[PDB]
């Protein structure tokens, strides 16, 4: 996979050139924003279980047909599978946040997932709703002003939303 | 590509776990060491041409036959000399990538993988490049942890050639 | 045992390689984060008894039936109460070990492995311990990165119980 | 495996006790000596190839019967094997230096090696001589006063010698 | 799905053999035990509503806090109560399927697989269901081998929850 | 796989309902017919070898081009393969008879067989003829009035023919 | 050894589970079928000598050359005849074991495993034994389910030889 | 493995003889006692969890040093392992009850267990105490006069105790 | 197909190597032995009909019952006799292929693979073919190394049938 | 695979016939030409490294864009892969020369290679140029009149060119 | 060790078969090629000293720096020169072993395995040995198939170094 | 493994010397005796089945207790195993004859066989008798004067007997 650093290096190598001043400056800024990035990852990770559980309850309360006999989330085996998937997607999203690049998400998670859900008979659009709910919960937790050194950490919040939307679009 | 971050993620993904404090500390170590690494990368990049020109000549001086002996593997022709300077520039560029990435990944992927096969197939002597790298290490003009950073990757290349 | 150092070594040993700068940066991150971790460990250790006593009672208050219901799994007898305070002290002690070690290894090895089987076999409710851990998180009285360190492992325990 | 930190934790757990002030103080000192430790590991690692090569040449110049037809290091396959072993031992020794504990050395390297050499017919005492030569080279490189911030970094040099002697005794 | 018949076939198919007398005797045992199983299945089905209603209340009586404590995992609201009665009906329905199928397959596939993960994720206590199952076992009003059949699967569920 | 019992259970579960009286009655009848079913399985199984051998001889006598040099059944390796397939199909058919459901046949045998024969160059229609011959032999053996307690056991004979025709259609 | 009981246990042990009702029904089928099996076993045992003597001669009658052709594989000498009667007694004894055990295990272990290799190495024709087994099936004088039991194993032997 | 039936067959085969009348009579009796045997297996199996749990609590209340920091049952991983072993032994004992022969117990469970516990550092004599407690609980459950057709089912209870004592002696 | 050449290539390809002198010597051995092999192949081909006719009758003489006994597996009818002569011609043709190819490959692929299954399924006795092959070996009229070549494959067939 | 001998045998078997005189005569001639064939294989094999190296240098001198940053042969890993492929193709071509049949080439090398190069992004037409260069070098080495018993060995040279062209067309 | 015979045996043993004509022809090829191989082996052995002395000097002439440059890897000292002549004698001796054995086995086992690692670790240039081997090939004074044999292994060594 | 050629080479290498004239002469003689060696291997191999079968019949006629109920060769599975072993030993003996060295026999067959038979309960001395019978049959077949070019081929017969005795001593 590639983080935001190896991304620039791989682009430079393909052209056979040393890095330019603009590129060095851009990279130094990512480093200066590292504290905020680590805070967001730690906060989302620390609330992993509640984020998934609360999103699952909300999904099933809005779409009760998913847990009614026959529904795709009926039976404990299918329910467990569905909870596992929500946790897995959340996991890969945090990886992408730490890396500052979405390749690890696309490569080991999103790629081929839509096809997987169609083969199974799993409603991708419902998965997308679950992902969206986790997004709003993850962002409200990561960007919570309480208990942390004040500062603008909003550009990062847009980057984080991007990854969630990215995953929601891959299954939808 | 091997970096402190991709190593953190791979390790977590292999255990199918969420990143832990263990992994996040590692990344913080990477962010803090960046200051000295970026310092070494910029300096090597700014003085790239002279380090390469000086490195090439140090090789020709250490191994005088590389300029007189006949054979396409030697720098005894204008093309050979161009090939040699190109190769040396490749090594230097790789080292700035390692500094910028915070790991050996770039060098491992673009240069070290398949290195022995190439030097063997085209009859290129490893001791030639080792001498070029020793020149760069002695003349990059870096001090403190910036030098420690540059030297770490230079020596990584040298050991790969040994 | 999982620590920033053993992870560095394992990763290098798996590739049969010598430690690289990539691994050494990680360890430096570990040494620098130690200041805040050791701060949290000492504080929790000094106030261990009151945190445990306060944590036990918060559980009895949240789940009043644990003090009245009959059954060896409940704290409705002197022994049950002793078992409960012992368990809570176990969780706290584990957290100081994680802080001191710089990773979840201690907690993973001594407490989390086999956790579900135990709570299932002895009919102990996970929500009981989660409440004890929430009490400790709210009352350890740590600030800054020392609190961030303590909270990280407290929440790691909570998620393991969820 | 265990580093110097997990070593204290495992001892405390076996007794079921929180760490004492003396123990916290001892651990903080290891942390304060971390820079020196990282310098020693980086320096030895950076000179890995020469340390092994120079020790091999010295060994074979003193014990020529090892490379004479029949000798245990005769033929390129056996010579390669012997060089690999010297590199492997050096590798595990640096791991132990970084960990501040010798368990990784004993566990994944030294344990069962003597038996391995006897079964093969490899002279353990000659291996011990090679190890000793690397020791003197590794220490002179790690403790070289040139190009580094001045300071007493000698207790660490005794710790390093200890690991080498530890390996030399396991094969001898 | 695990039944005396599919087990007979799977065992034969794994050895790539034709069914033998060994397998056919097993099936005959299944056909002969059916009389008592179908007897237990019909009876539980006919009295389903009262067993479920009685079972739900036995749980609320054994664990009074499930009706007063706040939290979506509790039966302290109309929805919680509806969820609880639904779950209990699920357990009972599963048991009639096992009786009818002659094996634990239905329960294994539709309920036991993923059971721990669910009770853990939604914070549902296993001791709640065990009490519901104990009520059903004590009040199904079956005798002879019909009771032995019903009890066998009821206890299978209980052990799965233990 | 599913037997006739798990088939009804799976249908009921999908609807989330207890079994109805009609369903209980239908299931009790299958149980009452179990003796006849076991007799048919035992009788066909007991004559497995002759059924396959006699059908093979008949096929090759009618379609001699299958064993002429070049033919798909020429050479002992191909002949053996062809006999194995006839035995395999007969085997899965008896499984389906015992289960009272054809899923085990479709799932582990018939599914993907047609594609398999086309890739090989094996004439599916000739396989179908072999299957048909085994059918007539299997049924005449299973429904033989000699040496068994008299009674109408003809509905079962139609069920058995169904499975054979099912396999013959999957390769044809 | 393959029996209804060892199959029940093996199946449970492979899933690392306790025996279930599914397995216990199978065993009950085995106990109930025993009455007819023990009936067939005793009868074959009581009439062993005449069945063997009659079976041997049926073979000599069907294949007249086995008594005249020269070669140790033939029954053209007193030893050959003794070997043949011994072999036939082996088949019969195996069948009483299968009846008593409730499965093909005895026959599978003591006779069928390695059967082709033996008949091939010593040039013994399978059609010889098949004829002996057909004689036993036609003359054991059993009726009802006792005959069904005996025939099942006799035909199992015949198919193994085919 | 061998059940009580294959045991007699294997003894007869080794001697090359048909079964004697005494042997047939002995075997018929085992069959006549089959109902009692199945009841004992079903009853013990049905109470598997409580038997193990109650025996574990009793053991740890009598031998508290096993769960004190350092003890062999300290930490959840070791506690889980210990509970697993008790369940495993109980499992193999029920197999032996059903088979009417102890070979499956000796072969797949007891054989080599003592050596296993010594290598680990697990107190075999304490394991033996746990086994003994399960024995008394298993027998009181199996031989409970309530809810079952009255009759002497005591010889079987001695056979069952035998297996438990057999396992207790193999670890002790 | 197994030949001295394909064996040479397979061995080299398995080691992912270029053919060596080791492999090329083997092939030269194959080319030099060809003279005697081609000699045996042509001779057997020229006298094919009489060897087959003579071989068939030797079988009928050794095993007189194959011409009188009823059953499709016997040569007691015009069809049986045609089948038998066809089979014998198959064996002979296979042997000329082995001689021409320089190895057992043809016989292994077209005749020996599945041989036991066929003789077992159609009740064909191996001793019948062995006698046909012994006749061919005794009457092919070859001498020197040509006979050694023919005999080698004839005996290979015989052993495959044993 | 098939050599020129097994090729004729397989054709005869498919028709169920002994070999004809014409066929025997044709086969004897291949045998008489065996010396020349072995010389060509030995000579090409003996110069394996130079053939590949010289062809690689020539290719890269004509098509420099293949080794420029980004090019498909840029970086040592890709360069090594490209040299390996040239050696592999040369290897399988010599196998075909020895066998006198091209099946081993098509089967284990050429088949599916074009698809492999397209998936990777490797220019097949450039591979074809490399193959062509090896062809001219291999043939000039094999058919070199120096140091060998004089004679017409040209039909074999056309056969050899055929294999090379065969491989060049499979990637082009 | 790889020889025409051990290859024949290994191939047969891998298929668990008896040696066939296919394998025996290969060995005959080996025995017939021996005449030329033994001829080349004896000749190289008789002229060993002069070939080695001449080969060493050809290297010093092609690469003049190997006699003047400082460094233990060079032949610029009496010891270096002794090491070089020893190495060259090793290559020659290996080639006589290959000729005598009929395969590359000796060279593969005693010299080629680990060859790259050695030249890399001790900084010995492969082109040095290739030149020594080219000298031996040009001056061994063998003709006919004896030369073809010697050259085959000489070129095998050269390719191993390339 | 080693043949008679690699045996001399390995001895010379261990001493670091070229081969001496005596050694070259000795090796040339082995080559001159190659025809006889190939004849012996071909003849024994051609009669593989009868050699094994006749030796088995003879063994069982002399030692009938081996096939009596209980005997180690009783039951077809054990009989088959015993015949397989005789064939296996004969196979490895022919390998040794072809190689002119017994290492392949010792290494892949004889080594550890005695221990194998003791663990099983197989009478090694009876195996030795079977081996001896094959020896006398193999030698009478290999050294049969009929149908072969006359000549002294007796030294080879002593070498062959040596291998058989070697195997007989390893199991005895
Ligand atoms: C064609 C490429 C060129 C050519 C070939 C040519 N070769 C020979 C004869 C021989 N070649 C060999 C070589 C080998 N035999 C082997 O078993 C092996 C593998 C170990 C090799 C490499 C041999 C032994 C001979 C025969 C003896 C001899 O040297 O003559 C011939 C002559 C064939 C004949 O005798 O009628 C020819 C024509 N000649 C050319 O000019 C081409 C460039």
């Amino acid at each position: 996979m590639l983080d935001a650093f190896a991304k620039v290096v791989a682009q430079a190598d393909a052209r056979g050139e040393f890095l330019t001043n603009a590129q060095f400056d851009a990279l130094s800024n990512l480093v200066k924003e590292g504290n905020k990035r680590l805070d967001a990852v730690n906060r989302i990770t620390s609330n992993a279980s509640t984020i998934v559980a609360n999103a699952a309850r909300a999904l099933f309360a809005e779409q009760p047909q998913l847990i009614q006999p026959g529904g795709n989330a009926y039976t404990n085996r299918r329910m467990a599978a569905c909870l596992r998937d929500m946790e897995i997607i959340l996991r890969y999203v945090t990886y992408a946040i730490l890396a500052g690049d979405s390749s690890v998400l696309d490569d080991r998670c999103l790629n081929g997932l839509r096809e997987t859900y169609q083969a199974l008979g799993t409603p991708g659009s419902s998965v997308a709703v679950a992902i969206q709910k986790m997004k709003d919960a993850a962002i409200a937790i990561a960007n919570d002003p309480n208990g942390i050194t004040p500062g603008d950490c909003s550009a990062l919040m847009s980057e984080i939303a991007g990854y969630f939307d990215r995953a929601a679009a891959a299954v939808a | 590509m091997k970096t402190p971050i991709t190593e953190a993620i791979a390790a977590a993904d292999t255990q199918g776990r969420f990143l832990s404090n263990t992994e996040l500390q590692a990344v913080d170590g990477r962010f803090k060491r960046a200051v000295a690494s970026m310092e070494a990368a910029r300096a090597l990049t700014n003085n790239a041409q002279s380090l390469i020109d000086g490195a090439a000549q140090a090789v020709y001086q250490k191994f005088p036959y590389t300029t007189t002996m006949q054979g396409s593997q030697y720098a005894s022709t204008p093309e050979g000399k161009a090939k040699c300077a190109r190769d040396i520039g490749y090594y230097l560029r790789m080292i700035t990538y390692c500094l910028v990435a915070g790991g050996t990944g770039p060098m491992d992927e673009y240069l070290i993988a398949g290195l022995s096969e190439i030097n063997s197939t085209f009859d290129l002597s490893p001791s030639w490049y080792i001498e070029a790298l020793k020149y760069i290490k002695a003349n990059h003009g870096l001090t403190g942890q910036a030098a420690v950073e540059a030297n770490a990757y230079i020596d990584y290349a040298i050991n790969a050639l040994s």
